[PDB]
RNA sequence: AAUCCUGGAUGGAACGAC
RNA sequence: UAAUUGCGAUAACGAACGAGACCUUAACCUACUAAAUAGUGGUGCUAGCAUUUGCUGGUUAUCCACUUCUUAGAGGGACUAUCGGUUUCAAGCCGAUGGAAGUUUGAGGCAAUAACAGGUCUGUGAUGCCCUUAGACGUUCUGGGCCGCACGCGCGCUACACUGACGGAGCCAGCGAGUCUAACCUUGGCCGAGAGGUCUUGGUAAUCUUGUGAAACUCCGUCGUGCUGGGGAUAGAGCAUUGUAAUUAUUGCUCUUCAACGAGGAAUUCCUAGUAAGCGCAAGUCAUCAGCUUGCGUUGAUUACGUCCCUGCCCUUUGUACACACC
């Protein structure tokens, strides 16, 4: 039932972590455009960051998207349980991160290439692009590329 | 003592038991009045006895209902013939034949089952197939 | 008129709707007389109902569903499509919402609108297969009321089905407009556009 | 663009190779005692009414 | 179909051959007569044979019938 | 004393042959009880497939076993109680008596 | 006349009652709020997320009044639901219990339930008055 | 990997998610005369968003420009007050 | 007391035996 | 006629099997028998509000009374009853009335003669013959494999979205299973985001799990036609459980990754009423694992009530160079 009108200061798509973010949609499901961000955590760091989901990303001060993308980087400081991350006891110093845009696939590279200069079973099955978990394929993926 | 009886309405296997006496003309549901059903269409379709008999019979008479089996809707269909046939029941009862009659042939000129159950039933399930008599699918080649 | 009073409270609009007169959920049912006839004795009207919902068998015998009020067998039709089927209770809600959109525009009775749709909207002739084995074609013949009844009904459900699908204008408002595009004679209707293709065909086939 | 009604009085039989084609004679309403032979789509009985988009003609009766 | 077979027909006809001057065409009290009359394992077999009977009453009371 | 008796057999005929002689005896030496009541009978199925082999039209059969079950309420001295221990015994029939 | 909660509808009533606890704002909320689904059968977090904690609460007092013991057993299998496992088929699944222990606790610390005997959670005769009350208030608000 | 079918695109439409004081005045001017209103009819016609469209018929509907006759959610329906 | 009446059918293509 | 089911006709008469009959199950019984391992009402005690009577509840040793609902057991009840038509006017058939039920009431079980060179020696301590019979094809232990994938077929599960997804509240079934020398179904209490863990509890069961408060469903909100908050495969990482052992992930949970898919071509399957279809639940196998089956129930349609055109089936007549029989 409340209608603010508008101002002219509203802007389309931005920039953020080398990702074209479209805006004119609310926040978290614009967020989750970016690569190892899911709804999930994007509703909670728009949480924690004190901003209304109402509102539309489009919308907003600068203020706003660097605290956004401060907690995003650096979650535990902002109180985060640390099992949400997409990658906990990493593999190397057991610390906890939440890789993003272009971390998630270096490092998914980096753990295929070891496990191939390991010669291991999984790292094989990836370097022939087969099915790895142990899945069928008599039937399926069959114009798999 | 009071002039009092019980009745009961069923469908496919929800059964509405009701008790019924003389009172006030107070209407309830296992805890709570007619009007807090929450179709809220099947309200309407409730209702319909009372909307074709007039609420003046109901002045001096007081229901109380208790229900079970079946999904929200038989639950629904339950509860009108119990109140139909308790009615019916204390009418005939403690009130003249004529009243009766007329009433009963009110309700199955409006509507038969409002009185009487639907012999409706389920079928049951037979192999071959997932139902009753659908099958599974035939493959040739 | 009087407004009584009981243990438990009672609305005096449902009183009304009680005692004064029995309504559609809350529509007249009188002053509809059908316009066309070999459609009376098939469409169920002056036979009221509070709501389109009624654990009714017709489907025992052949002619019985002639007496199922047409509404009923609206709602019937639009629980379908898979996941639609049973639902009554959406396609109930469904109706209702139609009727008060049809009654805020062609404030008329919605019910004369979509009884009057049906009669436009009904195939007089129909074409088929006939012959003497290999020597067959697509005779055109004349229509049951019944079935124009039933092809109606269908062509209307699915015109607005269609329309709705895919797209934000709702299941209801689709109806409602085919209804009143069918009620006038427009050949914007899905069943306009098809009764015009088969009265067509049948002309040609003769 | 006229019609003309007509009242069933009797039902003959089915037709088509398929059977889902009904045989009838009727009565016309206005200019009576007029019965002429017509075919039917779907379900029917007698005392119906039907609308012949065009009233002058008949199928071959099959008896 | 509602057909009776040959046992309920020929019963019926013994029992209508040799209890004339006795049962009348109330289905009710010729099945309360024939479950007494005669030895039969079922109820439904037995209202069958009451009322191919009283059929056959009713047949009779104009004119005869064969057999 | 406060016994009950329970029978939780399949003969329906044996098992009501010996709660009648049972109640008739209870009730000529004139003792409380509560009648027999007499439990919802319960069925066991087994959906099998006829065939041993796996060919053949998928057919399948429940072989169905039904089974009755009474049971009685007395308050009766323990001499009578014994000898009731000692008779109204049919074969087919699994009984059980126990106190308080 | 007297009323209860039976003679209220259920939505309107929750909404006067959780309103009433967010307005008293003194019950609890454990912290790890706002973070969870409350069923693993869910996929996202509530929508609102500014409150609930006095919603759930509202429908678990109502669910006491009509019943007479309840346990987490009990309110899992009810709140939980249709959890959607990708391709595989829907499936019940219960909701979060350790949501609905905290609530019962931090309602026994408030003093509008206790403890049952036979186990469970069981109506104080305080909770009583005081949801008749609001219940009062509710059909009260029509006027 | 043959398809079987056609599968052209469509037009794309671009509603808005945000007004403006032009968008909101001429809402405020064509709203009336429009017997029947609802969202489906502010978006066909006016091409706001569909969250923009609920605001908006909550709005006119507070000081009272609609007549509401059902607020069955997934489906509102209004009128003009005349 | 009026009163005239009837019997009737077309039809495409469809190889072979391991 | 559903039917060699019958009326009848009659070089045939009387019989038999099958069908039917039968049995089970589902619906009716405020008529019998009863029942704290099922309910109901009342009386006591007790909570709240109204208070002015009341309403809503709770209350095992408060008892009292009853059995409508629930269970059963014994019986009854429909036989097409009555009426009107039509039929050589018989079998019967159609409509209507009543009736709980009027398509042999509904669905099932049983289900003939004769045969297939159907399938099964991997169920059989059923089995003849042949092979083998101690570096055995016996037996048993380790580890693999039965899942290996450039491809083609069939049973299905998911969806391709607003008749919608998501989040809240709302909130209703029935079928049945379950610990003994075992360790099963688990209530309740605590912890944990979650899975789950843990301390306890009842149950050999109409009693306890379990009202199995299931899901779909409804009311509110967000979303907004954007391969989109549809869809959620493929992958990564981590936390849990079962099991001696999970590594070609057993499975469960969390986060992240978010691909085809925009209603499906030739062709083709099932289906006539509580049925299709949707919606889930239970049991089976089971240490764990349902996307499968067998049963269960919840919501609940359309369209016929006809035909032999295709696919086939039964009887008769006819023709036939056919007889491992139009392949």
């Amino acid at each position: 039932s409340l209608v603010v009108q508008e101002q002219g200061s509203f802007q389309h798509i931005l920039r953020l972590l080398n990702t074209n973010v479209d805006g004119n949609i609310k926040i978290v499901y614009a967020l989750t455009t970016i690569k190892g961000v899911g709804r999930r955590y994007s509703n909670l760091v728009c949480k924690k960051a004190d901003v209304d989901l109402h509102k539309r990303a489009g919308e907003l001060t600068q203020e706003e998207l660097e605290r956004i993308v401060q907690i995003m980087q650096n979650p535990t400081h902002y109180k985060i349980p640390a099992w949400f991350l997409n990658r906990q006891n990493d593999i190397t110093d057991g610390k906890d991160y939440h890789t993003l845009a272009n971390n998630v696939e270096s490092k998914l590279r980096d753990d295929l290439e070891r496990l191939k200069k390991i010669r291991a079973h999984r790292g094989i099955r990836h370097f022939w692009g087969l099915r790895v978990r142990g899945q069928h394929t008599k039937t399926t993926g069959r114009r798999r590329a | 003592a009071v002039p009092s009886v019980q009745t009961f309405g069923k469908k496919k296997s929800a059964t509405a038991v009701a008790h019924v006496k003389a009172g006030k003309g107070l209407i309830k549901v296992n805890g709570s009045p007619i009007t807090l059903v929450e179709p809220e269409i099947l309200r309407f379709k409730v209702y319909e006895p009372l909307l074709l008999v007039g609420l003046d019979k109901f002045s001096n008479i007081d229901i109380r209902v208790r229900v079970t089996g079946g999904g929200h809707v038989s639950q629904v269909y339950a509860i009108r013939q119990a109140i139909a046939k308790g009615l019916v029941a204390y009418h005939q009862k403690y009130v003249d034949e004529q009243s009766k009659n007329e009433l009963k042939k009110a309700f199955t000129s409006y509507d038969r089952t409002l009185l009487i159950a639907d012999s409706r039933r389920p079928e049951p399930k037979k192999f071959g197939g997932k139902g009753a008599r659908s099958r599974f699918q035939k493959s040739y080649r | 008129f009087t407004p009584v009073v009981l243990a438990t409270p009672i609305p005096e609009e449902v009183q009304q709707a009680q005692t004064e007169i029995k309504l559609f959920n809350k529509w007249s049912f009188e002053e509809v007389e059908v316009k066309d006839a070999s459609l009376v004795d098939y469409v169920q009207v002056r036979q009221p109902i509070f709501v389109a919902h009624t654990a009714g068998r017709y489907a025992n015998k052949r002619f019985r569903k002639a007496q199922c009020p047409i509404i009923e067998r609206l709602t019937n039709s639009l629980m379908m499509n898979g996941r639609n089927n049973g639902k009554k209770l959406k396609a109930v809600r469904i109706i209702k919402h139609t009727l008060d959109i049809i009654n805020v525009l062609t404030d008329q009775n919605p019910i004369q609108v979509v009884v009057d749709a049906i009669t436009n909207t009904g195939p007089r002739e129909d074409t088929t297969r006939v012959g003497g084995g290999g020597a067959a074609r697509r005779q055109a013949v004349d229509v049951s009321p019944l079935r124009r009844v039933n092809q109606a009904i269908a062509l209307l459900t699915i015109g607005a089905r269609e329309a709705a699908f895919r797209n934000i204008k709702t299941i209801a408002e689709t109806l409602a407009e085919e209804l009143i595009n069918a009620a006038k004679g427009s050949s914007t209707s899905y069943a306009i556009k098809k009764k015009d293709e088969l009265e067509r065909v049948a002309k040609s086939n003769r | 663009t006229p019609v003309t009604l007509a009242k069933v009085i009797k039902v003959l039989g089915r037709t088509g190779s398929r059977g889902g084609v009904t045989q009838v004679r009727v009565e016309f309403l206005e200019d009576t005692s007029r019965t002429i032979v017509r075919n039917v789509k779907g379900p029917v009985r007698e005392n119906d009414i039907l609308v012949l988009m065009e009233s002058e003609r008949e199928a071959r009766r099959l008896r | 179909g509602r057909v009776r077979t040959k046992t309920v027909k020929r019963a019926s006809k013994a029992l209508i051959e040799r209890y004339y001057p006795k049962l009348t065409l109330d289905f009710q009290t010729n099945k309360r007569l024939c479950d007494e009359i005669a030895t039969i394992q079922s109820k439904r077999l037995r209202n069958k044979i009451a009322g191919y009977t009283t059929h056959l009453m009713k047949r009779i009371q104009k004119g005869p019938v064969r057999g | 004393i406060k016994i009950r008796i329970t029978l939780t057999s399949t003969k329906v005929k044996q098992l009501e042959n010996v709660s009648s002689n049972i109640v008739k005896n209870a009730e000529q030496h004139n003792l409380v009880k509560k009648g027999p009541v007499r439990l919802p009978t319960k069925v066991l199925k087994i959906s099998t497939r006829k065939t041993p082999n796996g060919e053949g039209s998928k057919t399948w059969e429940t072989y169905e076993m039904r089974i009755h079950k009474r049971y009685i309420d007395l308050e009766a001295p323990v001499q009578i109680v014994k000898r009731i221990t000692q008779i109204t015994i049919e074969p087919g029939v699994d009984v059980e008596v126990v106190v308080a | 006349p007297g009323v209860s909660v039976r003679d209220v509808a259920a939505q309107d009533f929750i909404n006067a009652y959780a309103s009433f606890l967010q307005r008293q704002g003194k019950l609890e909320v454990p912290g790890y709020v706002d973070i969870v689904k409350t069923s693993s059968g869910n996929e996202m977090p509530p929508q609102d997320a500014e409150g609930w904690f006095y919603k759930r609460a509202a429908s678990v007092a109502r669910h006491i009044y009509m019943r007479k013991q309840v346990g987490v057993g009990k309110l899992n299998k009810l709140y939980g639901g249709a959890k959607s496992r990708g391709v595989r088929p829907y499936k019940h699944i219960d909701a979060s219990g350790s949501i609905n222990r905290k609530v019962l606790q931090a309602l026994e610390k408030i003093g509008i339930v206790e403890i049952s005997p036979k186990g469970g959670r069981r109506i104080s005769e305080n909770g009583q008055r005081d949801l008749d009350r609001i219940a009062a208030q509710t059909l009260e608000e029509d006027e | 990997k043959k398809k079987w079918s056609k599968k052209s695109m469509k037009d794309r439409a671009q509603h808005a998610v945000i007004l403006d004081q032009e968008k909101y005045d001429r809402i405020l001017k064509e709203v009336p005369t429009y017997r029947y209103v609802s969202v489906s009819v502010l978006v066909d016609r006016l091409k706001i968003g569909g969250s923009l469209a609920r605001i908006a018929l909550r709005h006119l509907e507070k000081e009272g420009i609609i007549k509401p006759i059902s607020k069955h959610s997934k489906q509102a329906i209004y009128t003009r007050a005349t």
